[PDB]
């Protein structure tokens, strides 16, 4: 016996059978290949004085001033009807 | 941003680095029983280096804990690397 | 104790670093079983206590039968093949 | 209930007939006979287990009537 | 009923020719499903966890061992049936699946040493049972005989399962050695804090664990199941696991170990990691079975597992067979046929199977998703059983390595869904060839109760509080 | 806390790494393929011994200074430890982005590691299933495994602080009228 | 009369029905329509005037498995509806439908399967708002990641593969560490339910871990910075109706699990927490709308659009303040209503007549598709938060809490007004502007089903714009049940 699959199979063809509707887009090439460069970016990506840069600002830096801003912000203000002479603030 | 950090780094963090760290890690596990020329004394070479590596190993955790740290992390750069 | 360990570890290291041949093998699992089975007669005999004799007596079949087994899948391996070889098993 | 839990027991059992008879690659009725062989079988099992859980629920209440 | 099987099937298989015994397998087919059914009342005698010791001291019954019993016999049904029952009445699957003449005897004797592995209470009683499981399932690996790939799995598994004996033999007698007994009720308490015994105990778990793949040793019994054929993989990549971590879990040997949590995550690990390049089937669900070993490995370290062992086991258990029937099932339609013994090697040969058969694939979609851990289905509540018992009991660095292991698994679980509903050109339009009744219902009822099993879990836990606790 | 002797500890690292050193590289001499010899142990070993000595000395050397510096014994230490050990296992490629890479990812796993309890075992009476746990009974305090119905507020306003709504009285009975 | 009886007739009809006429989508918009007056019955039964869960039922008990438990020993799932989550459940409702006639057209080969995995994750999302205890939620949270990878799978765009295990593979990360945190509550509690939850308080140091999890959960489905970067991928390689879904209703699922697991137990945690949630929420904002600005894709710029909202509703939930609760809300229901709008347009109405999605090829839309361009204006300057729509009620109210709960932060988000602005209205002007593309021929304008949808789905958000306190009798609890402060 020579292993081959069976000959009852009767196989086709895939048919979507979608209507081919006509051509409303004529493809520019250049304009396909910046959106494929675009999109797939991040598989190219290297780490260069310039990235690092960025990694280190908006990663590290920014959020670190964020977060002291926010834990020395954090009950200070409390200035809901507070008049003249008034301390807006609970804390030194 | 959208380049260096949120198609940059957020992607090496992420599922680029993962594909990346996995590819060779999983490499270097595969490729840890080498020769197939004998499958034999390969795993039997592989019981022994087992057992003598644990034993010593637990005596250097029965002498102090902290040491087999190190031990066990360049175990797995061995394994895994 | 002293004989059945060395016995034993010799076997294995002779297992283990064997690039020659599949009897050496073979010889090496039963060497270490006969290890075993003499540190456990020496223990039978000093607490004066039959569950190591029997328990000796079942390796002895076992491992006969163990023998019998292995000594049929190595003509298994040779039916096909032809020649047993330094390597691949 | 029991009769709930036979009905949905027979409804795993048609599920089995009729995922055996997708995976034939055949209709959904193609032997109706076997929805009924599953029904009652799966249902069988359902009561077994029905009965096992009241048993051990007998046994815990039992304990609390004892103690 | 076993060991009337075997002494009865010895006879009528020695009387009978090689056309028979595909009826024979049948007949015990059907006298296994007559035992399961007449004699599963026996489970009353374990009512408020009653023990009971048998052959002396030399046996234990309680619930656990009747459930894994059960679940063995379970499992001997649908292997039984896989060789029993053709697929297709077609020349090419009377060549593939045939099964030897003394094929069935070795799976019932296989099914007796596991089954006294669990019983087992004196350690005289688990060497002769490792290693009536052991030579057992060396034959079965090697009863292929015109295979070179499985005479060769054969005498490797030989040795390596004869050094591992090797090393249960010593620990045996040097626990006799040290307290001049075989049984681990000799312990106590006092006993254990008293006397240093782990190293003697942690050899015998690791000889008993490395003959089921733990890590480092793990890459001899992936070729195994690789080389070996199909039918006969899907039995001895699952009993022998079932069987010594049910011993293992039974007694409890391994309460805080060190060595076993690290080898534990070094299972883990490498389950999850070495799955990700296998373009094989067959290696892929083998490290799919190491991974799960790990998880189960994990739970010998808490003295209260029983709930998680069962639950996890009996769910692998039907996810493992229902995964390695859909991957028999396929066969109808892969362009090109390997081997005799292994006719699907490839993940890639599954590629548009969805268009030939989709509720394969559903089963399929339902498996994969199983093993990921997805709810509502089984694998879900298994995983969630065990990250409930370590949490419960301090393991908290294992657990962060047991979601980063199920995550990195699914990958390699996906990879088969993924190339399965990918599209393919010359798909099938007609076969008048119908795949097999009894086959496609076992197949359907695993699928089933991998789907619709957690409306029980009430009830289950509710027996258990009165059969386990 | 216990100060650490750094430097015995670390002498002990380093003795400790080159003996697994050298088991590692005689078993990559067994294991290996090619014509080999007792000459290329160290030869043709991928830098193994360093490999191990560094890790262990850099490990033991930084834990130990960190708790001798933050005057504490606490995950944060780990997370040092693994800093140094993974600059030193990426100072072997010779890039810098993969050193600062393996510095950070295998300070913060080797952090978890310690702050999940600096070990792969259980405590094992500090586990839930041996602590005291369910509801407290009688005023007592609260353990970190226990549950409670009502909590006492001088322990919220500590553990919390005054300010952003959490106040020591509540509002409507400070600004009740004495009447 | 029986049960089985009834559930039997509907399952022979349904079988005739598929027999006879070989597809199923207008079974399912029937049961769509249908569920949907079934639930405005419910609405109309309602009692505004209890707090309790009401229409109570409970699943998978020892005593009945396969029915409704009656029992004094609870062991099932249990589910119930508060006013917060029948605001929720009639916005899925609302959405189902027009998700399922979003691609009534455009569906040519295995239509069936498609519109039963839309019609299945709309019924999980469903019953996910009627969940009751952590463990239901749990299994209907997770449930939706097998059907959106399939069909993300076989009916997704170029990169589908991508997309189909990003959906999976980063929400199974998140919702792992939430597993373990529901694992951790039910063991040392022994208990899991939505109703007697605040009753149990857990120490801080305990609270501070379980916390950790379930909001990592919370990060990795809002989504939040730093593990924002699927979304995009997900919401563009998808079918319509998967986009539609996802952010409609299964971002909002994170909103009502904070609502529902986090703020009411864990009180001390999220108190001491919070302004972590708030670096996260002003980073998330600031940096994704930015990032936005230079993506060459339509619905990415949609998609990337709707992190901002969220975390302006992050903003708003996690600020102790009533205001900023109800705001919160009418976010994500305004949200819900217009992104899947936009992402009509993009991914339905342009994307059916030119296959593709470079904002490079599309210009002058205005002059042979003049009714798009009136739609693209007013879900622009929806979207952006122009009042009289329910988008500014909620945009402002989460600002205004944030401004409560820390002035700085808070205030310091108010850039939102101005970043939506240029990043919708870069796209607007250039769609809506111009001659037309010379890449481009003509097609037809929208069609009377494409503006249906568009029609009710800025009724409703106007109608809340115009009238937000029309969903104050189902949140008058909701808006004080989770705020602490003695
Ligand atoms: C008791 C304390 C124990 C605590 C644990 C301590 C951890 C010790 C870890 C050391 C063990 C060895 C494992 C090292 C990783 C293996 C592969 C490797 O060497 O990394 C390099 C890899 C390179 O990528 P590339 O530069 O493109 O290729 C050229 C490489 N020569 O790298 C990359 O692909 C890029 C990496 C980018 C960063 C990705 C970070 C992802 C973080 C999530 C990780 C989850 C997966 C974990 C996998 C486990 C693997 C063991
Ligand atoms: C009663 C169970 C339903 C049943 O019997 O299936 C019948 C099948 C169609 O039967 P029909 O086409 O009318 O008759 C064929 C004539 N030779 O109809 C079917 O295909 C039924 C398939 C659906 C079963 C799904 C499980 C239902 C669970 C209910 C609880
Ligand atoms: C099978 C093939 C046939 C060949 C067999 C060869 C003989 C067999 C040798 C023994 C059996 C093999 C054991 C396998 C290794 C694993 C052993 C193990 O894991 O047990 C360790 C155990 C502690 O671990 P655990 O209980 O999990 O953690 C709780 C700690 N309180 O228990 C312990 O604590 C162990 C006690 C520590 C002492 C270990 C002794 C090692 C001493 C070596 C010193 C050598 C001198 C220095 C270096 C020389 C090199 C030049
Ligand atoms: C002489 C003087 C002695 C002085 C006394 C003190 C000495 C201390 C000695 C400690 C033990 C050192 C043992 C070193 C490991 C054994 C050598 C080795 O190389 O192991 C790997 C081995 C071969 O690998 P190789 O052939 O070189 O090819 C690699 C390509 N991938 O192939 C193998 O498979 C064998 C593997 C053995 C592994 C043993 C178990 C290690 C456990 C792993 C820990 C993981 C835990 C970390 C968890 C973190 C989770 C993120
Ligand atoms: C604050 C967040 C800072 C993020 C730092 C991330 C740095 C990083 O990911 O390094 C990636 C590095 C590859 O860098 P690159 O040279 O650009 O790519 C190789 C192709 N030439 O490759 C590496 O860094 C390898 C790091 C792998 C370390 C694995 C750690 C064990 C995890 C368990
Ligand atoms: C949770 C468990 C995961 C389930 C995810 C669903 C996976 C379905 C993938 C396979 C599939 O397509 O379902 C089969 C579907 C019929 O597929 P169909 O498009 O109609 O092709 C002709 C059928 N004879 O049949 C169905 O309609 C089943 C819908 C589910
Ligand atoms: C499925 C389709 C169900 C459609 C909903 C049917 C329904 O809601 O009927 C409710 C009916 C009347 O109840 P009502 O009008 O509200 O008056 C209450 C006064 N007694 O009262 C009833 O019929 C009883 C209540 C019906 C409960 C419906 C439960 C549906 C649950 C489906 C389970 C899905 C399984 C998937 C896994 C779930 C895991 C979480
Ligand atoms: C004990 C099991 C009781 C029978 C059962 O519960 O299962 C019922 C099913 C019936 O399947 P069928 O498709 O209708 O057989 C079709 C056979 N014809 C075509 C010849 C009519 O039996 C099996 O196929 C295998 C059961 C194992
Ligand atoms: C038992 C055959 C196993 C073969 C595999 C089939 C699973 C059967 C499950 C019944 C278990 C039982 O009902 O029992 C509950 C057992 C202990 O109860 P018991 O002492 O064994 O008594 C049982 C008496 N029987 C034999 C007469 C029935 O608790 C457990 O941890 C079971 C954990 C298994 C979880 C898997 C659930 C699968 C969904 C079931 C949908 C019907
Ligand atoms: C460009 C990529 C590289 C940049 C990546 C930056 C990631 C941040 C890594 C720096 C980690 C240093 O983090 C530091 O924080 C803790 C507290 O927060 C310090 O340790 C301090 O912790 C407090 C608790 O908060 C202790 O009770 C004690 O007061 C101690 O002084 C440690 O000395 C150090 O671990
Ligand atoms: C991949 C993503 C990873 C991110 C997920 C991070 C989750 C990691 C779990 C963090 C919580 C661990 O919780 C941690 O809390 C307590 C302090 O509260 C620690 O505190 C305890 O440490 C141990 C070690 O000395 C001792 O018991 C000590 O007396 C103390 O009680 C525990 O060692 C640890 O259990
Ligand atoms: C991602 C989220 C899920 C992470 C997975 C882990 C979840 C479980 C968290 C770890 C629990 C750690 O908890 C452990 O540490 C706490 C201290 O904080 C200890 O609690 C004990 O601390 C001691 C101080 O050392 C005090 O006396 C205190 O009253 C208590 O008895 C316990 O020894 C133990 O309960
Ligand atoms: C999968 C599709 C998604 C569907 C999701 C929508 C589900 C909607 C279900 C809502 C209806 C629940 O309504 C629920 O009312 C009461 C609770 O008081 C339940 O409980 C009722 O049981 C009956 C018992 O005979 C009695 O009337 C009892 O007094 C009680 O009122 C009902 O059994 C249930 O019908």
């Amino acid at each position: 016996v020579e292993l081959k699959p069976s000959s009852a199979i009767q196989r086709g063809p895939l048919n979507k059978g979608g209507w081919d509707a006509p051509h409303a887009l004529h493809n520019d090439g250049a304009i396909d290949r910046y959106a494929h460069w675009r999109t797939f970016y991040q598989e190219r990506f290297k780490y260069t004085r310039a990235t690092g840069k960025s990694t280190l600002i908006f990663l590290v830096a920014f959020p670190a001033l964020i977060g002291y801003v926010a834990y020395q912000s954090e009950g200070l203000f409390e200035f809901a009807g507070k008049r003249r002479g008034e301390s807006v603030t609970t804390r030194g | 941003i959208a380049h260096h950090v949120d198609k940059g780094s957020l992607y090496r963090l992420g599922p680029v680095g993962i594909n990346r760290l996995l590819n060779k890690a999983s490499y270097n596990v595969i490729n840890l029983s080498s020769n197939t020329r004998s499958s034999l004394s390969m795993n039997s070479m592989l019981i022994l280096i087992t057992i003598v590596s644990l034993l010593l190993l637990v005596l250097v955790m029965n002498v102090n804990f902290i040491i087999v740290i190190p031990v066990l992390i360049s175990i797995l750069y061995i394994l895994f690397s | 104790m002293f004989i059945g360990t060395i016995i034993l570890v010799l076997s294995f290291l002779g297992f283990v670093f064997n690039r020659r041949n599949i009897i050496l093998a073979f010889i090496c699992l039963e060497t270490m079983l006969l290890g075993i089975n003499l540190i456990l007669l020496r223990n039978s005999v000093l607490f004066d206590d039959i569950s190591g004799s029997l328990f000796a007596i079942v390796i002895i079949i076992l491992a006969g039968v163990e023998s019998a087994i292995g000594l049929s899948l190595l003509v298994s391996y040779y039916r096909l093949r032809g020649v047993i070889n330094s390597y691949g098993i | 209930a029991l009769f709930t839990s036979l009905v949905g027991a027979s409804g795993l059992g048609f599920a089995t007939k009729f995922l055996s008879n997708k995976i034939r690659l055949k209709p959904a009725g193609y032997y109706p006979l076997g929805y009924v062989f599953s029904g009652v079988a799966w249902a069988g099992l359902g009561l077994v287990l029905h009965n096992v859980h009241q048993h051990s629920l007998e046994v815990l209440e039992k304990k609390k009537t004892a103690l | 009923m076993l060991i009337l099987a075997i002494i009865s099937l010895i006879t009528f298989v020695s009387m009978s020719k090689l056309s028979d015994n595909r009826a024979i397998i049948r007949l015990i087919n059907i006298y296994l499903i007559l035992v399961l059914v007449l004699d599963s009342f026996l489970y009353l005698l374990f009512l408020n966890n009653q023990t009971y010791t048998v052959m002396g001291e030399l046996l234990i019954f309680n619930s656990f061992t009747f459930y894994i019993d059960m679940l063995i016999y379970f499992i001997m049904i649908v292997i039984s049936s896989l060789y029993g029952y053709n697929l297709y009445n077609n020349n090419l699957y009377k060549t593939l699946f045939e099964p030897k003449k003394e094929l069935i005897i070795l799976f019932l004797i296989n099914i007796l040493g596991a089954l006294l592995i669990v019983h087992s209470n004196d350690f005289i009683t688990l060497f002769v049972a490792i290693e009536l499981q052991s030579y057992s399932i060396y034959l079965i690996t090697a009863i292929y005989n015109s295979s070179y790939k499985a005479s060769k799995a054969s005498m490797l598994y030989f040795f390596m399962g004869g050094i591992l004996s090797i090393l249960i033999a010593y620990s045996i007698n040097t626990y006799y050695s040290v307290l001049n007994s075989y049984t681990l009720h000799s312990l106590d308490s006092l006993i254990i804090n008293t006397l240093d015994l782990n190293l003697i105990l942690i050899a015998l778990s690791l000889g008993l664990l490395f003959k089921i793949g733990i890590a480092p040793l793990h890459k001899w019994l992936i070729s195994i199941y690789e080389n070996t054929p199909i039918l006969i993989t899907i039995y001895i990549s699952l009993i022998p696991k079932i069987s010594i971590l049910s011993y293992l879990v039974l007694s409890n040997i391994s309460i805080n170990s060190l060595v076993i949590s690290i080898l534990a995550i070094l299972t883990l690990l490498v389950g999850s990691v070495g799955g990700l390049l296998q373009i094989k089937i067959k290696r892929l669900l083998a490290f799919s079975g190491l991974t799960n070993a790990g998880y189960m490995m994990l739970l010998l370290l808490l003295n209260n597992n029983e709930f998680s062992y069962l639950y996890y086991i009996t769910q692998y258990s039907i996810s493992h067979l229902a995964i390695f029937m859909i991957i028999i099932f396929s066969i109808y339609y892969i362009n090109y046929i390997n081997n005799q013994y292994n006719p699907i090697i490839y993940v890639n040969q599954l590629k548009g199977l969805i268009h030939d058969n989709a509720y394969l694939v559903l089963s399929m979609a339902i498996v994969v998703f199983s093993f990921i851990g997805i709810p509502p289905l089984l694998g879900f509540f298994g995983k969630l059983n065990i990250l409930m018992s370590i949490l419960n009991n301090g393991y908290y660095f294992i657990s962060i390595v047991l979601i980063v292991a199920s995550l990195i698994s699914a990958l390699y679980y996906l990879y088969l869904l993924n190339v399965s509903i990918q599209d393919k050109n010359n798909i099938l339009i007609n076969s008048n060839e119908t795949v097999s009744s009894v086959l496609s219902y076992i197949l359907s009822s695993l699928i089933i109760l991998i789907t619709f099993g957690f409306i029980y879990n009430s009830l289950i836990i509710d027996i258990f509080n009165v059969y386990f606790n | 806390f216990h100060p650490y002797n750094t430097l015995g500890l670390a002498t002990q690292s380093a003795m400790v790494g080159l003996g697994a050193g050298v088991v590692a590289a005689a078993a990559r001499n067994s294991l290996a393929t090619g014509p080999r010899n007792i000459l290329t142990t160290f030869s043709k070993s991928g830098g193994v011994v360093t490999i191990f000595t560094g890790a262990s000395i850099a490990y033991v050397f930084t834990y130990c200074s960190a708790a001798n510096l933050r005057e504490r014994k606490d995950g944060w230490n780990h997370m040092w430890a693994g800093a140094a050990t993974g600059a030193v296992l990426g100072a072997r490629t010779k890039l810098v982005p993969a050193f600062i890479g393996w510095t950070v990812l295998c300070g913060a796993a080797c952090g978890l590691f310690g702050w999940t309890g600096a070990r792969f075992n259980a405590d094992r009476k500090a586990s839930l299933e041996q602590s005291p746990k369910g509801f407290v009974q009688e005023d007592a305090h609260q353990t970190f495994w226990e549950v409670v119905h009502r909590r006492p507020l001088s322990l919220t306003v500590e553990q919390l602080g005054e300010g952003r709504g959490i106040n020591a009285v509540p509002i409507a009975t400070a600004t009740e009228a004495p009447n | 009369m029986f049960l089985t009886s009834i559930l039997l007739s509907s399952l022979y009809l349904f079988n005739r029905i598929l027999a006879w006429q070989g597809n199923v989508k207008h079974f399912y918009l029937f049961a769509s329509n249908l569920l949907l007056l079934f639930i405005v019955v419910l609405y109309i039964n309602f009692n505004t005037f209890s707090n309790s869960f009401q229409f109570n039922f409970e699943l998978f008990n020892s005593l009945n498995p396969f029915g409704l438990s009656n029992s004094d020993i609870s062991n099932g799932l249990l589910f119930g509806i508060d006013g917060l989550s029948l605001t929720f459940i009639l916005l899925t409702v609302l959405l189902i439908p027009l998700t399922l006639l979003g691609n009534w057209y455009n569906i040519n080969f295995n239509s069936n399967l498609y519109y039963t995995l839309v019609l299945a994750i709309g019924l999980v999302i469903l019953l996910n708002f009627w969940a009751l205890d952590y463990i239901s939620f749990y299994i209907l949270f997770e449930a939706t990641l097998p059907l959106l990878f399939i069909l993300i799978h076989i009916y997704g765009s170029s990169d589908s593969e991508r997309a189909s295990f990003y959906v999976l593979m980063f929400t199974l990360s998140g919702s792992l560490f939430m597993l373990l945190s529901i694992v951790v509550i039910s063991i040392v509690l022994n208990t899991t339910n939505f109703i007697n939850h605040n009753l149990f308080v857990l120490s801080l140091d305990l609270q501070t871990i379980i916390w950790l999890g379930l909001f990592i959960a919370i990060m990795v489905k809002t989504p939040l910075f730093p593990i924002h970067v699927w979304l995009p991928v997900v919401h563009s390689e998808s079918p319509l109706a998967g986009s539609m879904i996802l952010a409609g209703l299964i971002l909002k699922l994170a909103l009502y699990a904070i609502l529902r697991l986090l703020l009411p137990l864990l009180c001390e945690a999220q108190i001491l927490y919070t302004p972590m949630i708030y670096i996260i929420s002003l980073l998330t904002i600031i940096l994704t709308s930015l990032a936005t600005l230079r993506q060459i894709d339509l619905k990415v710029i949609i998609a990337y659009s709707s992190i901002s909202h969220m975390g302006i509703a992050i903003l708003g939930v996690c600020s102790n303040t009533s205001l900023g609760i109800y705001g919160s809300i009418v976010l994500g229901v305004a949200h819900g209503f217009v992104s899947p709008a936009l992402f009509l347009i993009v991914g339905g109405i342009l994307y059916d007549r030119y296959h593709i999605r470079i904002v490079n090829y599309y210009k002058g839309l205005t002059t042979y598709m003049p009714q798009l361009a009136t739609y693209i204006i007013i879900l622009s300057f929806a979207n952006i938060g122009t009042p009289l729509t329910g988008n500014f009620t909620g945009e402002f109210l989460s600002l205004q809490g944030g401004f409560i709960r820390n002035p700085i932060i808070g205030g310091i988000s108010c850039i939102s007004v101005l970043l939506a602005a240029i990043y919708q209205l870069k796209l607007t002007n250039k769609l809506t502007g111009g001659i037309s593309s010379i890449y481009m021929h003509r097609t037809n304008d929208v069609t009377i089903r494409e503006k249906f949808i568009m029609n009710i789905l800025i009724i409703s958000t106007l109608i809340i714009g115009i009238c937000p306190q029309i969903m104050y009798n189902l949140l008058y609890w909701t808006v004080n049940n989770y705020i602490y402060i003695i």
